[PDB]
């Protein structure tokens, strides 16, 4: 089924006047951001040269780079990541953007091609030899080994190692194809060569890739009654110059020609396409005459050995406007049809298929039979599915531009149970790999969160312990995105952030000590402090110091004085979380972990020792009195408390004598209030089922630096970068860079602790 | 003498700060070792026989769907070495303490088996690994590579250890794991630590004694 | 000199039309402009390449061209203009006497008296002409210009003659087409045809003598071994007619019934054209699966032995699938290379139509497959194309054999472009394969169009590279490309020239050249308010020059590969252009977007550039016309104009009773 | 011109046509001289040091061809044995004032390029074939216009990098590592080895 998620237009920016209309382009990444160029024609036709790209969870905010394509561009492609964007125009120009100092609103090309004069008209990424399988009858089957397999792929161009070359090919509308290959160092190598001696028209192109390391690519001249010719190009470096060597393979001709009924119809082939790179023996091909089309799918199928034979085509059609192939690498196998088609799993079995009308066809890959329809209540000039394929995003024959979602079943109803697993089973497709998971969210409804969450951690547990590892925060950030999506889990975001935070700092603190001697090897001193916290349960601070070798615990007070405001943090959480203790609230989840509260102490011992070293690395209390040592009562109340948590299957309901003397912390101490991370703007808690949200662009339907914990002003002077899916502001760049502690900065100078991406966030000016 | 040299770093937020230190105290100086005299602009790459020297740097997992390690091709010029030893820049990291070493081995390993297909003017030479690292590794076997897919780090500085390839740690803390897998290392059958806090454990190269 | 060089054989009306379009926008004085016609002819027939093309120019200048002067008159004191022109032409000695060391004769004589003969000019005229010219010519083989203007009448005369199979004596038909497959003589009368409007005419003739000799009568060896020949003879010129001048002329355009003949049905679907490649499993080349095993038993026998009846079109629509299986069995290794040669030899031998059909669906075949799998393919070619078999031939072999190689070479010549192969048949393919191997296809553009503008006039080389990249790089991209050398001209007179030579460049596919031109570039360069800096008036003035010429030849109205590919395309623009006579035709609704668009610029504040180009084009619209491609233009326009600065009025209107109260508001309020 | 004066100016040079036609030697691009070493130039050879153009009497509007660098002129001079005042007094070379005259440097370096393409073509039919001829002659020609420093070493050879990268010229290399080995051995002890 397909439900319109949100529609956003540009305000009083369209109707564009005397210039007619270009052909658009669209491409959604792993991560998800959507490049997309649009005919806005409005006092420049550089408006027609800007490349948008819009983060899909905060669509009003659409940056705009301002591209120096001289022609219209044809091709947009991101990278096998998401991090790097090639745009080819016609008359050559290939631009390869990347990001300016990580931000996903500033990008900056300074690599590209140039074959002057030719239209570029395929461009693709090359491949870099990770390619992995989904087997869906594996989706209970407990290891994500068993899911999620590599298919043993050779990337084009290994240099001397394992290490593929990153690098673009790209296909011009004479016979000339191009391949550049950017080196490790800043170099970039190209080399054109003509596709075959006779050299001809190439109107429509495509780029697979093979096992083998070989890139098959298919030409096409548009007239429908002449063949679609195929080459198969092979990459080499000999010894400092890129070399291509080039092959005819067999042509095809197309049916309806050979109809003989009536075979001069459709005499336009519009769209060229394989089923997926890197599956390069399907091509998907579309002849049109100016009011119905036909999509074929032909296979290379051997017997003349190689010979492309048809397997299915469509009855007659509207016109095809648009056409999106699926991302998801499904295992095409017969029985992952088989219990694809029993367990109603229809994510990586559709194309979509605008039309002239407002409708839209998802369509069977091999059979091409009708699986769903939408009808808009105009046309899709272009779609592109996402990378697990339930939301397709499109771009109208106007301004609009909507986002579709897909149900996993396309309609047909499921119980409850089918649709957790589905949904299970994209969302541990997303954990293993590092996509990003939104649309997902967008299919999961409110009464099913608390249940899917449950599964989450039951599939956290039973793996193999270094996967556990490497999934810790990846969970974090899945299980407080599924929290946000129901008004009874709506409570416990805030934790699963505190806690992400409290680890990216807990473990810092414990980077920054470097033992000067070994003593009593084989334990790092993380290790050594965590193990004589647990085992010694004294309530006074003093006691536990006491044991702790504290010539080790040394700094070199700068970077010790500059730790101050994350020591603040500690502090302040620890005395928030006390006094909250006589009360569902930001703390409630910490009061029964010992783990966490145990990684408290840990920090406050090591922030007495570190205050006896220099005092002003401490926190500040503001005391109700003076002959007060405000660390040991906060020590005191947090041991007293997580004894209680600590035993072996505990459950301890706190005892009465705390209870009264954390209702004594507000008269001893202040407490001061607190920033709590996800600042909620995200569309998917917005959104409802049957109701598409009608956005403008950049219309938009106490401050603090989350990460480095400065207080900002009232309306703060210096700018800031915003995270994309918490929410977290941090300042752009740092207050001072000869104080910094740089093992603290670091970690998050390319994402967020959370994940998402940094995005730059525009000054007030009041 | 000839010599094919290779560090691995790890190029994550530790390491960050305390690099400058390290390459002046310890990389620098071995690089010179290997190359008589420092490197100024003449050294020409492309002589395929003699010392060469190689990049391989080595990510934690939050580099999520970004590949784990870069490679960088052999050169034979020091200087080419020291401005990519400069081009690196420390950004990664999280809340993890650990990183992928195993997959920085197992490419040492690949870019070790491509050199001796190169070098067959000479049947063995000084093989030098050095293992520029802050962090203990994670439990993951190596999943990134070919020919040495689903090992550990121990099986891997074990075929490091044998076949002869001089295995060296340069650490800025004094870590276990480290010191473990230095062991391991062992070839078939001196204090250069500048800065007590730093652990270096040198099997091969000459380094000043300080 | 584009006339020349593509269309020889279209009609002498679109000619006249286009010339006096061209005579009524630059205003061209009579003498100048025939000196200019005779000088392009002189000038294509000094340069042309030995062999058919010298033929056919020849023609164009001797025969079509004197023939669009007589309708010039008719449309027009033609005479006094013609023999100054003809003075103006005498003056220039080192052209003419180029021509005739090419000519091999002294070719003004015959242009004078067959000028003389068309009514042109005066007999008074003619021969002081003809004094002038002996006097400053002072300072065996019959040559191409007498041969082709006897060989005219011989045109007429053979149509009148063998309309009646030569009173159905076969023997007879047989010899006079003997004496035509001889040297040179069947090209004669095809350019003779051709320039003089009778191709179609010819091919119909020889077409219906196809026809007859298809199945043939109860005969004896000797009769039949006849009407087999008259076959060969009449499919080989048939062939030789279609490769050169087009496969248009062999079409019969109107077939009341469904007796279309055997050589138009094997010609559309079967036989390989420049822009036609040909499915080799399409349901024309499997007829039957009965007869192509008797004919594979026939090549298997030995000589034919039984030509006494064959039906020859059945057997040449069967040779592809007998190729095909002896393809097969020579593919799995049942059949040797020996008797491959026999079998190539009974097909090659008697009858040399089969060759070119066998020939035929094996290129096609060729051309599907892919590299390593060629390899035995390539072979029966060699063996199909080889040299003669000898010592059972019918008569007039040695000639057969010659146009035979004639037309494999042009079938064969792509395929075997695609992998380096050398068949080595023995130039007849002058003007092929013309572009770089490697280099980006503006490097091209530019480089002719600098020698084109450096020249002064353009070549027959320079115009089929600016076809082959009309076809290749497409309309917009060649249209704006050429525009762009346009505009970084800053010369007066360069840009005038570029002007005058972009228009006829144009001329290749006009239509649809306008239809990018005032649709996307004009548009462009418009509104862009970066670009109308390129649009100062050195080229501005020449830009507009261009685009009102342009639209005013595409409204009042020509190559086989613009004609495909405009076929080929679907577009709506409708959907182009919304718009805020028929006004679905698309020219209509471009001229009505680009009015408003000019409506829009004049009215708006910010003059500039494109201003003063906005004014340039509605001065050379008013000046350009007669009285209509202001028919389109909104009557707003009519106050504006003079808002920013009479007869751009009174031309302007279109002369509407509601159209005269907006001219004498404009008129008296000035 | 400017967008307001327009066709008023340009129409306006366009009329001083005839008169620079009447003051240009028709077929001057295609004039060569005889090359004696005599000296005694005669001034119609001269060329302009900076551009490479033909210095023109007046402001008129010249043929297009008059105001391209005339590049023919000086390889043709070049390419002759003993043509080494004449190049000097066409491009104003004085030889008491070193200069690093930059068209000649390139101008050198094509020379050097052509010569490396038709030593490529084949060199080996003729033993003789005037290419090891020429080699000889820009041995001798170059060592000089690089010894007195109007042309430069370094910017030479690099320029020389840029124009054979890619090209795959490959079979008469030696000779153009002859002729670099006699500017290093005429000239090593003079100048810095970062040359
Ligand atoms: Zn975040």
């Amino acid at each position: 089924m397909m439900d319109l998620a949100y529609v956003c237009e540009w305000e009083k920016w369209s109707k564009s006047t005397h210039c007619p209309s270009v052909p658009l382009a669209c491409a959604w990444s792993c991560r998800n951001l959507i490049a997309f160029t649009m005919d806005l024609r409005s006092d420049d036709q550089d408006l027609t040269r800007m490349i948008h790209i819009l983060d899909t969870e905060h669509p009003w905010d659409l940056h705009s780079i301002p591209s120096e394509h001289h022609e219209a561009i044809t091709c947009l492609e991101w990278d096998q990541s998401g991090s790097r964007l090639l745009s080819a125009d016609a008359d050559g120009q290939i631009k390869c953007w990347s990001m300016a100092d990580h931000l996903a609103n500033s990008w900056e090309s300074s690599v590209g091609s140039l074959v002057e004069g030719d239209p570029i008209v395929a461009l693709s990424w090359l491949h870099n030899g990770v390619k992995l399988a989904l087997h869906v009858e594996k989706s209970g089957a407990s290891s994500f080994g068993e899911k999620f397999s590599r298919v043993k792929f050779s990337p084009s161009l290994t240099l001397f190692g394992g290490k593929p070359m990153e690098g673009w090919i790209a296909v011009t509308v004479s016979g000339l194809v191009t391949v550049s290959l950017l080196k490790p160092s800043g170099q970039v190598l190209t080399s054109t060569e003509s596709l075959c001696r006779l050299r001809g028209r190439v109107a429509l192109a495509d780029i697979a890739f093979t096992g083998g390391g070989n890139i098959v690519v298919a030409t096409a001249d548009g007239s429908s009654a002449s063949p679609v010719q195929f080459y198969k190009v092979c990459v080499s470096v000999v010894s400092e110059k890129c070399r291509i060597d080039t092959e005819i393979l067999p042509s095809l001709f197309m049916r309806c020609t050979t109809d003989l009924n009536r075979k001069d119809k459709f005499p336009a082939i519009t769209h060229l396409k394989f089923l997926a790179r890197d599956m390069s023996e399907q091509v998907l091909l579309c002849a049109s005459s100016q009011t119905s089309s036909i999509v074929e799918c032909w296979s290379l199928r051997k017997e003349t050995i190689l010979k492309w034979r048809i397997l299915s085509a469509t009855n007659d059609l509207d016109r095809v406007s648009a056409v999106a192939l699926p991302k998801l690498p499904i295992s095409l196998t017969n029985t992952d049809l088989k219990v694809a088609s029993d367990t109603q799993f229809y994510p990586g079995l559709g194309l979509a298929l605008a039309f002239h009308d407002g409708s839209v066809h998802i369509v069977h890959r091999l059979s091409l039979q009708t699986m769903a329809v939408f009808y808009s209540s105009v046309h899709l000039k272009a779609m592109q599915l996402s990378w697990t394929s339930l939301a397709l995003v499109g771009i109208d024959s106007h301004g609009k531009l909507s986002v579709l979602r897909l149900s996993p079943s396309m309609g047909h109803p499921l119980e409850v149970g089918l649709a957790l697993r589905h949904l299970l089973f994209l969302l541990e497709y997303c954990m293993v790999t590092g996509y990003d998971w939104w649309d997902i969210l967008l299919h999961v409804q409110p009464s099913m969160v608390q249940s899917l969450v449950e599964k989450l951690h039951e599939e956290y547990t039973r793996q193999t312990a270094a996967l556990q590892q490497v999934l810790s925060t990846r969970i974090l950030a899945m299980k407080a995105s599924l929290c946000k999506l129901s008004p009874c889990t709506v409570t416990r975001v805030c934790d699963y952030h505190t806690k992400l935070f409290l680890i990216a700092i807990s473990s810092t603190l414990k980077s920054l000590l470097r033992p000067h001697f070994l003593n009593t090897p084989d334990k790092s001193p993380g290790d050594r402090l965590t193990e004589i916290c647990t085992k010694i349960t004294d309530v006074d601070i003093d006691k536990v110091m006491i044991n702790l070798k504290t010539e080790e615990f040394v700094l070199d007070m700068n970077t010790l004085q500059a730790l101050q405001q994350l020591l603040q943090w500690v502090g302040d959480f620890v005395l928030y979380l006390l006094a909250s203790l006589p009360n569902l609230r930001p703390g409630h989840s910490f009061l029964r972990d010992g783990t966490s509260l145990g990684m408290l102490r840990e920090l406050m011992v090591v922030i007495r020792i570190w205050g006896l070293l220099k005092p002003s690395c401490l926190p500040v209390y503001t005391a109700t009195s003076d002959t007060q040592d405000s660390m040991s009562l906060l020590f005191r109340l947090l041991t007293k408390l997580w004894i209680c948590c600590r035993d072996e299957g505990p459950a301890s309901e706190p005892d009465e004598a705390l209870v009264d003397e954390c209702c004594l912390l507000p008269s001893q101490l202040l407490i001061p209030s607190l920033d709590w991370l996800p600042a909620s703007d995200g569309l998917v808690s917005r959104l409802q089922p049957k109701q598409p949200l009608r956005l403008q662009f950049g219309r938009a339907p106490p401050k603090i630096d989350h990460l480095r914990r400065l207080h900002l002003g009232a309306c703060p002077t210096e700018e800031c970068k915003a995270c994309t899916r918490c929410g977290c502001v941090t300042m752009l760049k740092s207050p001072n860079r000869t104080t910094a502690v740089k093992q603290w900065e670091q970690r998050w100078i390319k994402n967020c602790l959370c994940g998402g991406l940094w995005w730059r966030v525009p000054l007030s000016y009041p | 003498v000839v010599a094919d040299v290779v560090f691995v770093i790890e190029g994550t937020a530790n390491l960050g700060p305390y690099f400058e230190g390290l390459r002046k105290h310890y990389l620098l100086p071995a690089i010179e070792y290997f190359n008589g005299g420092p490197p100024a602009e003449t050294d020409f790459g492309g002589d395929y026989g003699g010392t060469q020297y190689s990049l391989v740097v080595f990510n934690t997992v939050d580099c999520a769907p970004e590949s784990y390690v870069q490679c960088h091709a052999p050169t034979s010029s020091a200087y080419e070495f020291v401005t990519w030893l400069d081009g690196i820049k420390f950004m990664g990291g999280g809340g993890e303490s650990c990183s992928l070493i195993a997959e920085g081995l197992s490419t040492a390993l690949q870019l070790f088996d491509d050199f001796k297909k190169m070098r067959e003017q000479i049947g063995q030479t000084h093989r030098v690994c050095l293992l520029i690292c802050n962090s203990p590794p994670y439990l993951l076997p190596a999943v990134e590579s070919t020919t040495y897919s689903g090992c550990t780090t121990e099986n891997l500085v074990q075929q490091i250890g044998e076949r002869g390839i001089h295995f060296s740690i340069v650490s800025p803390r004094k870590l276990p794991a480290l010191r473990l897998l230095f062991e391991k290392a062992a070839p078939p059958a001196t204090d250069v630590s500048q800065d007590p806090r730093h652990m270096v454990l040198v099997r091969g190269l000459v380094l000043p004694v300080g | 000199l584009l006339e020349g060089t593509m269309n020889l054989t279209g009609e002498t009306q679109s000619l006249v039309e286009q010339l006096t379009m061209v005579k009524r926008m630059q205003h061209i004085p009579t003498p100048l402009f025939v000196l200019e016609i005779w000088k392009a002819c002189f000038v294509g027939l000094i340069e042309s390449p030995e062999g058919t093309e010298e033929l056919k120019w020849t023609a164009f200048t001797f025969l079509k061209i004197p023939q669009v002067l007589v309708k010039l008159k008719k449309y027009s004191d033609f005479t006094e203009d013609v023999n100054c022109a003809f003075e103006f032409l005498l003056k220039l000695t080192p052209l003419l006497d180029k021509a005739d060391q090419r000519c091999n004769c002294d070719c003004t004589n015959f242009l004078l008296q067959e000028c003389g003969k068309q009514g042109l000019l005066s007999e008074a005229s003619v021969n002081n002409l003809m004094a002038k010219r002996k006097a400053d010519r002072e300072h065996n083989i019959q040559p191409n210009i007498q041969l082709i203007l006897r060989a005219e009448p011989t045109v007429t005369n053979i149509l009148k003659t063998m309309d009646a199979d030569h009173s159905k004596s076969p023997e007879g038909l047989l010899g006079v087409l003997g004496h035509m497959l001889s040297g040179k003589s069947l090209d004669l009368l095809l350019a003779a045809a051709a320039a003089t409007g009778k191709l179609k005419s010819f091919a119909r003739k020889f077409i219906n003598l196809n026809e007859f000799t298809t199945y043939g009568s109860e005969e004896s060896t000797k009769p039949a071994s006849v009407r087999a020949l008259l076959f060969d003879i009449s499919f080989l010129m048939l062939c030789h007619v279609a490769q050169t001048y087009g496969s248009e002329v062999i079409l019969s355009e109107s077939r009341t019934g469904a007796e279309v003949p055997f050589f138009e049905t094997w010609m559309q679907t079967c036989m390989p054209e420049e822009g036609k490649i040909l499915n080799p499993d399409h349901p024309c080349f499997r007829p039957d699966s009965t007869k192509v095993e008797s004919l594979v038993a026939l090549l298997n026998n030995s000589s034919e032995m039984k030509l006494v009846q064959m039906k020859w079109h059945e057997a040449c629509l069967s040779i592809s699938a007998a190729i095909l299986e002896i393809l097969n069995a020579w593919e799995n290794g049942v059949l040797a290379f020996e008797s491959i040669q026999k079998i190539t030899d009974n097909i090659k031998g008697k009858v040399c139509s089969l060759a070119v059909c066998a020939v035929a669906w094996l290129v096609a075949h060729v051309r599907m497959l892919g590299l390593d799998e060629r390899e035995k393919s390539l072979q029966m070619i060699r063996q199909l194309a080889g040299p003669l078999f000898s010592e059972n031939t019918l008569q007039f072999y040695n000639e057969r054999v010659v146009i035979m190689n004639s037309i494999l070479e042009r079938m064969c010549a792509d395929v075997l472009q695609q992998t380096a192969t050398q068949i080595k048949f023995p130039d007849t393919m002058p003007y092929w394969n013309l572009l770089p191997p490697k280099r980006p296809i503006k490097e091209v553009l530019t480089d002719i169009f600098a020698k084109v503008l450096e020249k002064g006039w353009v070549d027959s080389r320079s115009i089929h590279i600016f076809d082959t990249l009309l076809h290749m790089g497409g309309v917009y991209w060649f249209c704006n490309n050429l525009i762009k050398e346009l505009l970084k001209e800053t010369r007066k007179e360069h840009t005038l020239r570029a002007v005058e030579l972009l228009y006829s460049i144009f001329c290749l596919d006009m239509q649809q050249v306008t239809l990018v031109l005032l649709g996307h570039i004009l548009p462009g360069l418009l509104t862009d308010s970066s670009k109308w800096h390129s649009l100062m008036d050195p080229p501005g003035t020449a830009l507009a020059k261009l685009a009102v010429w342009c639209a005013l030849s595409s409204y009042s109205s020509a190559s086989t590969r613009q004609k495909k590919r405009h076929r080929e395309d679907i577009e709506d623009y409708i959907s182009l252009f919304p718009l805020d006579v028929n006004m679905r035709d698309p020219l209509n609704r471009v001229l009505a977007n680009l009015f408003l668009l000019i409506s829009s610029i004049l009215g708006s504040r910010t003059a500039g550039p494109h201003t003063q180009f906005v004014q340039w084009f509605m001065e050379e619209c008013v000046d350009c016309l007669e009285q209509s491609v202001l028919q389109f233009m909104p009557f707003t326009t009519v106050s504006e104009l003079v808002k920013v600065s009479k007869v751009v009025l009174a031309i302007t209107d279109l002369s509407l009773p509601l159209g005269r109260q907006v001219a004498a508001k404009a008129i008296a309020a000035l | 011109p400017h967008w307001l004066l327009g066709n008023l100016v340009s129409d306006f040079v366009d009329t001083f046509r005839p008169t620079a036609r009447i003051n240009s030697i028709c077929g001057r691009c295609s004039l060569l001289p005889v090359v004696n070493n005599s000296g005694a130039i005669c001034n119609s050879w001269k060329l302009d040091p900076a551009t490479l153009r033909f210095p023109l009497k007046g402001l008129l509007p010249y043929d297009k061809d008059l105001f391209e660098p005339q590049t023919a002129l000086l390889r043709y001079v070049l390419e002759q044995p003993y043509s080494r005042d004449m190049v000097c007094n066409m491009l104003g070379l004085n030889k008491q004032h070193k200069q690093r005259c930059p068209v000649l440097e390139d101008q050198l370096v094509d020379l050097v390029v052509y010569a490396m393409e038709r030593s490529e073509t084949e060199e080996k039919f003729d033993d003789g074939g005037t290419s090891q001829l020429l080699w000889q002659h820009l041995s001798s020609q170059l060592i000089f216009f690089v010894l007195f420093q109007f042309a430069s070493f370094p910017h030479m050879v690099l320029s020389l990098h840029q124009k054979l990268a890619g090209r795959g010229l490959i079979k008469g290399r030696d000779h153009l590592m002859w002729v670099l080995l006699q500017f290093i051995s005429g000239s090593i002890q003079k100048n810095a080895l970062a040359d």
